């Protein structure tokens, strides 16, 4: 699966 | 290049790493996969956001 680019 | 652990991340997938604030992360390298790191925690080595973490210079 694709990741996001978490956020704090 | 190690990094110093700025915010908590939880693993949402097994190839990812769970850190905590103030770990080191050792021996980091940085990922075609945009946003994300991969390095060495507890002997084991796996993926993390490069925007929890701040590279150790």
């Amino acid at each position: 699966p694709p990741k996001p680019r978490p956020r704090r | 290049v190690d990094y110093i652990v700025e915010y908590d991340y939880d693993a949402v997938h097994d190839d990812e790493l769970t850190i905590r604030v103030g770990e080191i992360i050792r021996n980091v390298k940085k990922l075609q996969e945009e946003g994300w790191l991969e390095g060495e925690l507890n002997g084991r080595r796996g993926m993390f956001p490069d925007n929890f973490v701040k590279e150790i210079k």
